[PDB]
DNA sequence: CCCTGGAGAATCCCGGTGCCGAGGCCGCTCAATTGGTCGTAGACAGCTCTAGCACCGCTTAAACGCACGTACGCGCTGTCCCCCGCGTTTTAACCGCCAAGGGGATTACTCCCTAGTCTCCAGGCACGTGTCAGATATATACATCCTGTTCTAGAGCGGCCGCC
DNA sequence: GGCGGCCGCTCTAGAACAGGATGTATATATCTGACACGTGCCTGGAGACTAGGGAGTAATCCCCTTGGCGGTTAAAACGCGGGGGACAGCGCGTACGTGCGTTTAAGCGGTGCTAGAGCTGTCTACGACCAATTGAGCGGCCTCGGCACCGGGATTCTCCAGGG
């Protein structure tokens, strides 16, 4: 399954696809920026998708290794739940924060 | 000083009365033209409908709409539901064949 | 021609629900019964220019337009 | 129906095949809509909600 | 024949356990006894036995940013003199001299090393627009050729922090955290907010960058734009 | 012991990818053949049925079943439902015009 | 032949949802399906019947089945 | 919270216009009506012969019925965000009216392949038969679902410690 | 000396993981039963011919739909107020999923026979076609009247406010 929408910036452009996946994603919104000149070969696929089909979700299962993770990266567990949600996540642009549109009535989003 | 302040339902109830026991069409002649013609030109150029056969065609799309839109209503009421929904017309469509 | 489809009008599809005896109609049927009716009208019309075309005429005809929609089993009275 | 033939590893045409084969094609399905198929089944599709 | 016929606890066996598949079946010749069907089955086997709040300057901070980079097309000056290092030392050392220690430096620099790692880990994946996507490219290829790993934290702006702050409610409401932890998060996030208040005339300077070098803020050319909305 | 106790739908699907997927003819001849005798009575008293005769009805009452079951099948889950009901089947009727 | 409408038995309807993807089979859709096929077998064989008055037989062909279902919109192929 | 009296607005019956579409009239003309004449499809009589109607044995997979329980149907509550009723200002719809020029409808000259045969012959159909893929069958083997055991957070509880 | 706060101990349990279970996917052995090749015709279309008639083409004509306007009152659309309902959620339950005991007829194979559809003659009225004729359907015009339109009035079913 493909898209033609690419739904990390809302823009339009060269894409790539995941088989497994239906986000497309371009060559710059992507954690590692890749140039068409030099794509890697073979399947390519998210961040997500490394982190569902493969390791932490296949063999090694998410039972409890947040708070393990918590254990060994010496106690940073106020900010280490969102340091495991940054690899289960796609990468994307920036968006403003629906409590930041309320404030200024005069801007809207295009 | 109140204003009436009709509930929703009755009104739309009276008007289901008011359509359903009328003759005229409800959709008009120059909006539906101008759909038929844009259609028309991405299939054939420079084709032209006369008046009857727009009239044809206006009173054909009203009924198969409004047969639909019966189909439509009963599987609401079906679903234990009052609105209308378009999931609703998509199960009309596929039970229809069309 | 471009935008046509915005030709039918949100009071027009309540209308035409209120003759379907409809007591509320959502906000998104509208957008929907538009594709329905476009695709209707995407295959009567071509049905329809098969009919005009064969007759070597360059106008389409209400009896055209009576002969695609029978063929369907959509037969209209009074053309 | 050749390659429907191939799917479930057989070299000979049978009406399960043919159905396979006419429903499965978009332009074929609704030509064929108000056709009835003897000995041809139906399309083996389950719907999303119906899995557990 | 018979109903009751078994070596073992019997369960009406007749010469087929009746209830259960065929296939499990015992047909072996030993001492067989009824005992009213081991007394009903041993007496039927024993009867069953989240707000954030951000001050409207900061917010109209967030606002022109977002009118810099998408309409009047200017994006981040990366050779800044201010780093976000430098920015998470200053607040540091100003709240850890302003106040007194009653042991709350553990907790401020368990927080300023968990927002650095974040701010580490988070920079590409919430944040940075598409247009500044290949300046990060770009960075990462001019450290790739320097042999060097290339760090957000040394090179950043606090903008970003902001527009990470902004986006916090989000990845909060997103993650399975405990109360104390968010309280505790959110009361730092405020004193930040009130320290970037009181440093908020020497820190985001509103300069043009069309006649000043230094503006933490430069303008986007036409290849740019070709190779970024292109 | 302890048997293995399926859950209420397992062999639901298990029958569901079985028949779907094999061409034999669910319903038993002999009761259908005999139906088809009763039914065609009323209307003549001395009739006879040829073997594909009964054949080729049967094939066809099976196929226009499915069609219909599968009609009620979507009706449900459009009424938030999985069980089929005849109300649904009545629904399945008035849509297609039977 | 009395009792016959009883011969099309509770497994074989539930067979019948069963290839139509039917989950869930109630107990009161045996009756209501037994009168559907009760009033589709009332048609096909009826106009079967005039098929064969016609064509001055007493016996009832399969080819006048695929002409009484054919002109329903229900053509069946194979005979 | 439910029952009942008074009034705002959409709706229904009615008096008067008249008007534009319907009812009846004038021919006549083109399709409907009358009589004969055959090729020809059809009703009728006798033969038959291959498939259906009726009954038998069994046997076995299909089906009626009872016990148990958990996915799901149905009853009840909130809510809020999705849709209706109405004020207001545009907005395009249709009758009013005008050219127009491609185009539907009608008439005639003429041209080719289809109406209708003769003959035959090479493709098409009925029959006979070697044959090659499908089904039965069973140990072996997938294959996912259900269930039993377990591994470590989450919350509650209790012991320890500092302060007033 | 008593009490709130903090951290360790222990019970609870969500849900991934491994093993048993039963119905299918495959691995041959072998039957088997139609599948397609070959043969022998034999019946239907192709080369070739006779004659002709309905459309392609040309011309006319008159007709009719598109473009293109002001106008104006009907209404689409925006927005405010608000209102009742789809869906998330929870709880009751009974009734249909699952499992098999047990009866019961579907079906395979076999027998006999007549109910009757092709098949072949036979003879017989019947409808397309050809002369001959002819009579009201219809284009169009004169007349005329049923209900759209315009208001007037009215009962009449509905909502808001007051009382028990």
């Amino acid at each position: 399954e493909n898209e033609d929408f690419c739904s990390a910036c809302n823009q339009s452009g060269s894409f790539l696809c995941c088989d497994t996946c239906p986000k497309s994603f371009h060559f710059l919104c992507l954690d590692p920026p890749i140039d068409p000149n030099n794509l890697p070969k073979g399947d390519w696929h998210c961040n997500e998708c490394k982190f569902k089909i493969f390791i932490n979700n296949s063999m090694a299962t998410l039972k409890k290794i947040e708070s393990n993770f918590i254990k060994q990266n010496n106690n940073v567990k106020i900010f280490a739940k969102l340091l495991f949600n940054i690899d289960s996540h796609n990468p994307k642009q920036f968006q403003l924060p629906n409590y930041i549109k309320e404030t200024f009535p005069a801007v809207k989003t295009g | 000083k109140k204003p009436h302040r009709y509930r929703p339902g009755t009104v739309a109830l009276r008007e289901i009365r008011r359509y359903q026991k009328s003759t005229e069409l409800l959709i008009r002649k120059l909006p539906f033209q101008r759909l038929v013609r844009e259609i028309a030109q991405d299939f054939k150029t420079d084709l032209r409908f006369q008046s009857s056969a727009v009239m044809a065609l206006q009173e054909a799309s009203e009924a198969y709409l409004v047969a639909l839109f019966e189909d439509t209503n009963l599987a609401a009421i079906h679903a234990k539901r009052v609105t209308i929904m378009p999931k609703d017309i998509q199960l009309a469509r596929r039970i229809r064949g069309e | 021609l471009r935008d046509n489809i915005q030709g039918i009008t949100k009071p027009a599809i309540r209308r035409l629900a209120r003759r379907g005896g409809v007591k509320r109609i959502s906000g998104l049927i509208y957008e929907e019964t538009r594709g329905v009716l476009k695709v209707f009208l995407e295959n009567v019309i071509r049905d329809a220019v098969t009919y005009t075309e064969h007759a070597k005429r360059k106008t389409v005809t209400a009896m055209d337009v009576v002969y695609a929609l029978k063929r369907q089993g959509r037969t209209l009275y009074g053309f | 129906a050749g390659n429907a033939a191939r799917d479930n590893k057989k070299t000979r045409i049978i009406p399960r095949h043919l159905q396979l084969a006419v429903r499965n094609d978009e332009e074929l399905n609704k030509l064929l809509g108000r056709v009835t198929i003897a000995q041809g089944g139906v399309l083996p599709n389950i719907q999303s909600v119906l899995l557990p | 024949g018979g109903r009751c016929l078994a070596f073992h606890g019997p369960l009406m066996y007749e010469a087929h356990y009746q209830g259960w598949k065929s296939s499990w079946d015992e047909w072996v010749g030993y001492d067989r006894i009824r005992a009213y069907n081991e007394e009903n089955i041993a007496m039927k086997k024993r009867l069953a036995n989240i707000s954030l709040q951000i001050p409207i300057k900061l917010k109209s901070v967030l606002v022109d940013d977002w009118e810099y980079v998408t309409k009047d097309k200017k994006i981040c000056r990366l050779p800044a003199d201010v780093t976000v290092e430098m920015v998470l030392n200053k607040y540091e050392h100003e709240v850890s001299q302003e106040l007194e220690s009653p042991g709350s430096q553990s907790q401020l620099s368990e927080y300023c090393a968990g927002l650095k790692l974040y701010f580490d880990k988070c920079l590409g994946n919430m944040l940075l627009y598409r247009l500044e996507r290949l300046q990060y490219d770009e960075l990462l290829k001019k450290s790739s050729k320097d042999q060097k790993p290339l760090v957000p934290i040394r090179i950043y702006g606090a903008i970003h922090l902001l527009r990470l702050i902004s986006v916090l409610p989000e990845l909060i409401s997103s993650t399975t955290m405990d109360l104390q932890s968010c309280q505790l998060l959110i009361k730092q996030t405020e004193d930040f907010l009130v320290w970037l208040l009181m440093h908020v005339d020497e820190y985001f300077n509103d300069k043009d960058p069309n006649r000043s070098d230094d503006a933490l803020y430069v303008n986007t050319s036409s290849q740019y734009e070709g190779v970024a909305l292109g």
